[PDB]
């Protein structure tokens, strides 16, 4: 969820 | 005149060891002369003393093991600025940039971070009162991990300042910070990001060292702390020119950690994901585990900053700060979790990469 | 819960 949250996907 | 300081969290104090900080322009020879003076004046009064370390590079001064009886004497020494009793700290793209990690030992051959992490020979940890390297290894993976990292192109250097239980000292952390600056002067490279995923009580000396390092052009990212409290009461969280990171969860809630949770307040710069963070587990070379804490949140921000600095290597610290804020999600955090008077003081920002 | 591979974590979540 975190990598999506920071906009990495 | 010279002042004495000791940790306000009494159980975190480490009596018998003192950081004597000399005035700003004092050079190494004087610092050594002042240390030898102290020993001689102490000996004259029947007291044994040991100089454990002489600082130069950021802070002039020295680390001394001696009876606190000698403090009034030591405070009259030439060039003394202040003296601080040692105390405990606790565990809480990117290719032009080096990310320093000061933490526990790490498992450098973990497949997630193998070859991107260089273990320096620096170690300064207090004796204890797979597991030794859980904390560092997970955080290395959050920064640069192949499958779960924020900044996969970033190279890391690791220093060991926390023991197998995640406990270090302020003095050990100072020596680690000095070691980073020394290495840089010896062999300059690109922009440096220093990750400090640890916290103790407010420390004048630790904040000063961090402040000098920042003024010298190095970027410092720290954990806000996991005490569900005002981050200004903890160090290095409270050092102003550091980037201090609180933790949020998938529901945009500040993170609860047992009965405590993320710190908050005016010393927090922003928040980042810090609950349920999958990352390298040092149990095995391919193992992963989920962890929580402001350490993990700080590690996210160190990764974003490494990517940002690689894209724009000339950014000053203030400019990097503006970018981190500009690119954050705004006003998504549940402010009602914070104490009432802290809601306005606590920036409602969750860090994000630039698209 | 420790996963022994990235793919084991992916199947779990
Ligand atoms: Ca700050």
């Amino acid at each position: 969820w975190n990598l999506v949250r920071i906009g990495l996907l | 005149t010279a002042t004495f300081h000791r940790c306000a969290k009494d159980p975190w104090r480490l009596p018998g060891t003192y950081v004597v900080v000399l005035k700003e322009e004092t050079h190494l020879s004087q610092s050594e002369r002042t240390a030898r003076r102290l020993q001689a004046q102490a000996a004259r009064r029947g007291y044994l003393t040991k100089i454990l370390h002489v600082f130069h590079g950021l802070l002039p001064g020295f680390l001394v093991k001696m009876s606190g009886d000698l403090l009034e004497l030591a405070l009259k020494l030439p060039h003394v600025d202040y003296i601080e009793e040692d105390s405990s700290v606790f565990a809480q793209g990117g290719s032009l940039v080096e990310v320093y990690l000061l933490d526990t030992s790490i498992q450098s051959d973990h497949r997630e971070i193998e070859g991107r992490v260089m273990v320096t020979d620096f170690e300064n940890v207090p004796e204890e009162d797979s597991k030794c390297d859980s904390h560092g290894t997970h955080l290395a993976g959050v920064v640069s991990g192949r499958d779960a990292g924020v900044a996969k192109g970033a190279s890391m250097r690791s220093l060991r300042v926390l023991n197998c239980q995640g406990k270090g000292t302020v003095s050990g952390t100072l020596i680690g910070l000095e070691f980073i600056r020394k290495s840089q002067l010896v062999q300059p490279v690109g922009p440096l990001v220093v990750l400090l995923p640890l916290a103790g009580g407010y420390s004048r000396v630790l904040n000063a060292a961090c402040q000098r390092l920042a003024r010298a052009g190095v970027v410092l990212v720290t954990a806000a702390g996991n005490f569900r409290d005002d981050a200004c009461l903890y160090s290095p969280a409270s050092a102003p020119e550091v980037i201090t990171v609180g933790a949020t969860n998938a529901q945009d809630q500040p993170v609860t950690l047992g009965t405590l949770g993320t710190n908050f307040g005016r010393c927090v710069d922003l928040f980042a994901p810090g609950e349920d963070i999958i990352g390298a587990s040092s149990d095995c070379s391919t193992c992963f585990v989920s962890q929580s804490g402001t350490s993990q949140a700080a590690a996210h921000v160190a990764g974003i900053a490494a990517m940002m600095l690689s894209a724009e290597p000339e950014l000053t610290l203030a400019e990097l700060r503006q970018r981190l804020i500009h690119f954050s999600a705004k006003d998504v955090i549940n402010e009602a979790w914070f104490p009432e008077d802290q809601r306005v003081l606590t920036p409602n920002l969750v860090a994000a990469l630039p698209p | 819960t420790v996963f022994t591979s990235w793919e084991e974590y992916l199947d779990w979540v």
